[PDB]
């Protein structure tokens, strides 16, 4: 499901003005990083399974998704 | 005249409306065979309102298979009493027992029952205005008072008596009362009703009420193994066989009209409609079609035949033609001229095919009876049948006269059908109109319907003695008053021509004299009324009282809740009139204090008591009350379901629905569920129920 | 009105689930454990 | 109306969405608001109750001191004819 | 009045939205009807009532649903007179609300007109026996407005406080009961 | 026996009406969109893996 579209065809409190204003969210590349743990202070550092076992953390990796916000006007995010 | 084939048609088309009526045998509790107390729960579903048609009970010739033969009217009265206790025991109502007796109905129904009484002709003693009905009214009054005073379970029962003096057709009084209750905004829409009647037409009458919680009690016609053997040899059998007319509990049947309503919802939903399909309006149109196919008011159409499934033919015709309509054929008592015009035009196109098919069917039937065991010669299959028919019936060779007479036939027939529809949906619209011809026209004659005009004259109900002499033939002058006898049978009377001893018989191509055409001259009202009013002054005081119409009577129990209020108003504050609206009993109308009623008097049985018939003791008037009753004013009542109407549980399960399209059980009576609507699609209740 | 106040106090003390009127709620928001519920339900003593 | 509080709690899809009944709490909040309105406002005082959805923490009640705006609010609420009607009622009293 | 079978017609709730009427918010927010009724009952009785709070149904619904319906903003004005409190909307904030309102899309206007059209179709101007067929089938072409409305002035009690509320009644069940008028009242709503 | 019992249904439209009649859901949808609902039921959720 790569796209999510919200559309306003015309007559959006307009005096019979037609403009297809669409905002689209497009899903792109998925980025996976090495397992990193963020301290309660705010600092982040690389985590290893021994530290997760001792500190009762969860060995996990953050995942980044590229959603791009495309603006469409033609009458017819990192 | 009425056809049980209509009941046969319903059985063979919609068999699920039939129930065999659990016979109320004495309840065996802990070894005690308790006689069924009226307060005991009904094993056949509780009933709120019970309207009785006395024409179906006190009318011996309707059941001549046995031998009632009461030499004295006392035996008649006591047997009628026993039959009434039997029917109310097996029905067991809870709110209202409307005892309705035939009166004076409008002029067209007068013509119908005039034909009925002429062909029928003590069996003939059952007719309003006669002393037999005069004693019947008093006997029913005393029986109602006795039952109200004696039975502990009749505290909440109110009996409304419309004696023979009160004008109106039997079931027409029930219809007027139902409409009067409907006109009150405080009416309960879920009040279940039931009418004890023998005529099949009552079915459509229920559909006229637009009250789904309605049922009809009838005799089990399909199950009589009648015997007429010796009276003593029935002692052989005790369980399997008894005297089916005197010693065996006669089985009954119940026609539930809500199941029929669900049916007619199913098969009348034709596809591809320019306008939304309404089940109410479609049901009204179906009742209209049933009336068009034949009724006690209008004559027999020469193309539609009940046992030839002409009802199915017209249903199919409506199925083809409804997509092309923009609206229904009729709406809430009034006709839509273009739609009925188009449907009659389609039937006119099918007329030649139908006539030819009838011709081959007649020839094949005659061939079948060949191996199995006023000159006619009309030759309906041959062309020019209409002209020959008009020449034979009217003896007029003028084509212009025939065309004008046919146009008048069309206008009068439209007026009469609208009259009947308004009569069954809005009360009586006219007491004087009658159909002025002996026959029905062809559908091909129904053209330019919008040009025709509709009018009516309300008038007044006819005098009971005038009506009696208009309905009593020369062979039953005993009931007719001796003063008017010279006006009926004497050859020197000015109106002797109205009653010929011999009249022409028109077979009209029928098979049995039961459905023949009794060709008789139409009654001229003017000279007849003048003649009867000429000798009206020679009547006695009792005859004049029996010739005077009166108002409704209401009889109420002393232990009833509404009795102290009526006492405190009428007999204490001196108020002459009181208004009901809704009450605890569902009755509504105008109450008048009755001066003839004696508060301290004693009411005595007008029937000489016979031993072994549960002797009736005299009961003083102190133990009940009686008032003069009126209804709410007449109003234009729509044909649509009321708000708050709770439907019942659907009897059909996906089998009859498929079969109709593609060629105890007492829980289907009351209002199953509490919501007037049903969950579906994406509602809260629907989504919760589905998953 | 103060008498009705005392009546409502004793009612909430004895009965918790009162129809059409609020129950006595503790400072933590939980309803006050009335003596009627002490013998009814899973928390009741009769079930055990 | 009297069945809706029981209907929502007895739904089969979500038997236990919350251990605290929202309807009785709503009625209690309504009663508390009514009592606070009656107790706080004194005689012949014009006040303003503005609810801000940005806060959603408490209700703020303020007094009106501008005579012109107070009179305009009174005229919007109390028309003149009703004012003289209550004035003659007071004179009778 | 709304039969079950009427649903099967698949009636659209957008017929006539282009000529929808809307009354003035400031005019409808005034407490004129309640004060008129109060003057009438005071003249009839001749003694001052013990009522304390005067309000409308919508204001008190907002005050009741505030904790769990927190997606709308409002400002109200309270005036104390003769020991009685009259509360209503705030005129400048109501004007600001109208300013925000004309920016609403025609979809929201169509939804509001759909609700009002449902109310029009499910009601009758007279009791059912006294209604005619024309008054029934012409509800599809009936103009819809927010100006004309019916209300009930009802005394209610919370703790020690008597509140006189003016509630906009959509319709009644089947008639009007002069003993307990509240028992026959019925309103209508629309939801996705 | 299956051949002889399946005779009241003749063409595709009446078959679609028949299958949509029993397709749970609401009532009163009527043929004009009950046929569409039946076609949707035949297309998706009826052997989705094949096509």
């Amino acid at each position: 499901e790569p796209r999510l579209i919200l559309d306003q065809p015309a007559q959006h409190t307009n005096e019979k003005d037609n403009i297809n204003k669409r905002y689209e969210i497009r899903f792109g590349k998925i980025y996976l990083s090495r397992p990193t743990m963020t301290e309660a202070d705010g600092t982040t550092h690389a985590m290893f399974p021994q530290e997760a076992r001792l500190r009762n953390l969860t060995y996990s990796s953050p995942v980044y998704l590229d959603m791009e916000k495309s603006m469409f006007t033609s009458i017819d995010g990192n | 005249m009425g056809v049980p084939a209509l009941f046969r048609w319903l059985s063979r088309k919609y068999p699920k409306i039939i129930s065999p009526v659990i016979q109320d045998e004495d309840v065996d509790i802990d070894g005690e065979s308790r006689p069924t107390r009226y307060e005991d729960p009904n094993p056949n579903g509780e009933l709120d309102n019970l309207y009785l048609d006395m024409n179906g009970i006190v009318h011996p010739c309707s059941h001549p298979e046995h031998k009632p033969v009461p030499e004295t009217e006392d035996e008649m009265m006591l047997d009628v009493f026993a039959y009434t206790e039997n029917v109310i025991m097996m029905a067991r109502p809870r709110k209202v027992i409307y005892i309705a007796v035939d009166g004076v109905a409008p002029r067209a129904k007068m013509n119908q029952q005039r034909s009925r009484r002429f062909r029928s002709a003590d069996s003939n003693a059952i007719t309003p205005g006669t002393p037999f009905m005069h004693r019947l009214a008093d006997s029913l009054r005393y029986w109602a008072a006795y039952k109200l005073t004696t039975d502990p379970g009749w505290s909440g029962i109110e009996v409304i008596i419309s004696d023979a003096s009160v004008p109106g057709q039997g079931q027409h009084k029930i219809m007027s009362y139902v409409r009067s209750l409907r006109s009150s905004p405080k009416h309960d829409p879920n009040t279940t009703h039931c009418i004890y009647g023998l005529n099949a037409n009552l079915i459509f009458l229920g559909l006229a009420t637009h009250e789904p919680h309605f049922k009809i009690l009838r005799e089990d016609v399909f199950a009589q193994d009648k015997k007429s053997y010796s009276l003593q040899d029935q002692l052989r059998m005790t369980d399997i066989e008894r005297q089916e007319l005197k010693d065996k509990k006669t089985p009954f049947l119940w026609l539930h009209l809500n199941i029929l309503r669900e049916y007619l919802q199913i098969e009348l939903n034709v596809p591809g409609l320019s306008f939304p399909f309404d089940l109410e309006k479609s049901i009204d149109d179906w009742v209209f079609i049933c009336f068009f196919c034949g009724n006690n008011f209008l004559p027999h159409l020469p193309s539609l035949d009940v046992r030839d499934n002409s009802i199915t033919t017209l249903v199919t015709i409506w199925k083809q033609i409804l997509p092309t309509m923009k609206g229904y054929l009729t709406t809430d008592g009034y006709l839509n001229l273009p739609a009925v015009e188009r449907l009659l035009a389609e039937l006119a196109k099918k007329e030649d095919y139908i006539f030819r098919k009838r011709y081959e069917d007649e020839k094949r039937s005659l061939e079948n009876q060949k191996r199995r065991k006023k000159n006619e010669e009309i030759r309906l299959w041959e062309p020019g049948y209409r002209k020959r028919y008009y020449e034979t019936k009217f003896h007029t060779k003028d084509p212009q006269k025939v065309k004008k007479i046919a146009r008048n036939m069309v206008q009068k027939y439209i007026e009469g059908v609208s009259w009947v529809l308004l009569y069954y949906y809005q009360g009586c619209p006219s007491w004087n109109w009658y159909y002025p011809y002996h026959y029905a026209p062809f559908a091909a004659d129904f053209v330019n319907l919008s040009e025709l005009k509709i009018e009516f004259v309300e008038g007044t109900p006819f005098r009971p003695y005038e009506q009696l002499m208009s309905v009593l033939p020369a062979a039953s002058s005993h009931n007719l008053p001796d003063v008017f006898r010279s006006l009926m049978s004497d050859a020197n009377s000015e109106i002797i021509d109205f009653y010929p001893e011999e009249f022409p018989l028109d077979m009209n191509g029928k098979k049995v004299i039961w459905q023949a055409i009794p060709l008789l001259p139409f009654i001229d009202e003017n000279r007849l009324l003048k003649a009867v009013q000429s000798k009206y002054d020679q009547l006695t005081e009792d005859e004049k009282f029996r010739n005077t119409n009166r108002s409704e009577i209401l009889v109420l129990g002393r232990s009833h809740s509404h009795y102290p209020t009526l006492v405190k108003e009428l007999y204490e504050e001196g108020k002459d009139s009181y208004e009901f609206q809704v009450d605890s009993s569902g009755v509504s109308g105008v109450a008048i204090k009755l001066q003839s009623f004696d508060r301290s008097g004693v009411l005595r049985l007008p029937v000489k008591q016979l031993e072994g018939y549960r002797h009736y003791p005299d009961i003083s008037n102190r133990d009940f009350l009686m008032v003069e009753f009126k209804q709410l004013p007449k109003s234009h009542a729509k044909s649509m379901i009321l708000s708050g109407l709770i439907p019942h549980l659907r009897r059909l399960t996906q089998e009859d629905k498929d079969s109709i399209l593609y060629g105890d059980f007492k829980q289907y009576i009351g209002p199953h569920g509490k919501s007037q609507y049903l969950p579906r699609q994406g509602g809260y209740k629907a989504f919760i129920q589905i998953h | 009105e103060v008498e009705q106040l005392l009546q409502f106090h004793v009612a909430t003390y004895m009965d918790n689930d009162i129809a059409g009127q609020p129950q006595a709620l503790q400072k933590s928001g939980r309803p006050v454990k009335a003596i009627r519920a002490r013998l009814k339900g899973k928390e009741g003593r009769l079930r055990g | 109306t009297n069945d809706i509080p029981l209907m929502v709690k007895n739904n089969p899809l979500n038997e236990q969405p919350k251990k605290e009944n929202c309807y009785m709490s709503s009625i209690n909040f309504y009663g508390a608001v009514v009592e606070w309105l009656n107790e706080s406002v004194k005689d012949d005082q014009v006040w303003k109750l503005s609810y801000a959805k940005r806060n959603r923490q408490y209700l703020v009640l303020k007094e009106v001191t501008d005579e012109n705006e107070k009179q305009q609010i009174v005229d919007s609420a109390i028309p003149a004819w009703f004012k003289e009607w209550r004035s003659e009622l007071r004179n009778s009293e | 009045y709304l039969p079950d079978g009427d649903i099967d017609n698949s009636i659209d709730l957008s017929v006539g939205s282009k000529h929808f009427l809307l009354g003035d918010s400031v005019e409808l927010s005034k407490l004129d009807p309640i004060l008129l009724a109060l003057k009438e009952i005071e003249k009839e009785s001749g003694a001052k009532t013990k009522d304390r709070i005067i309000t409308w149904r919508g204001i008190m619904r907002k005050l009741l649903t505030l904790p769990y319906d927190s997606e709308e903003d409002f400002v109200l004005d309270v005036v104390s007179f003769d020991g009685q409190l009259f509360i209503q909307f705030n005129v400048p904030y109501l004007k600001s609300k109208d300013v925000q309102k004309q920016g609403d899309t025609e979809f929201h206007k169509k939804l509001q007109f759909s609700g009002y059209k449902f109310e029009k179709m499910a009601t009758l101007p007279k009791p059912w026996p006294e209604c005619t067929r024309k008054e029934i089938d012409s509800r599809a072409k009936s103009k819809c407005n927010n100006i004309e409305q019916y209300g009930a002035i009802v005394r209610t009690g919370i703790s020690r406080i008597k509140i006189l509320i003016g509630g906009a009644v959509a319709c009644t069940a089947d008639y009007y009961d002069e003993n307990d008028p509240l028992s026959r009242y019925i309103e209508l709503k629309t939801t996705r | 026996p299956c051949i002889e019992e399946g005779f009241v249904i003749q063409d595709k439209e009446v078959a679609l009406d028949f299958i949509g009649r029993r397709g749970s859901a609401a009532l009163g949808i009527r043929r004009e969109k009950r046929i569409q609902y039946a076609k949707d039921i035949l297309q998706k959720e009826l052997l989705p893996h094949i096509t």
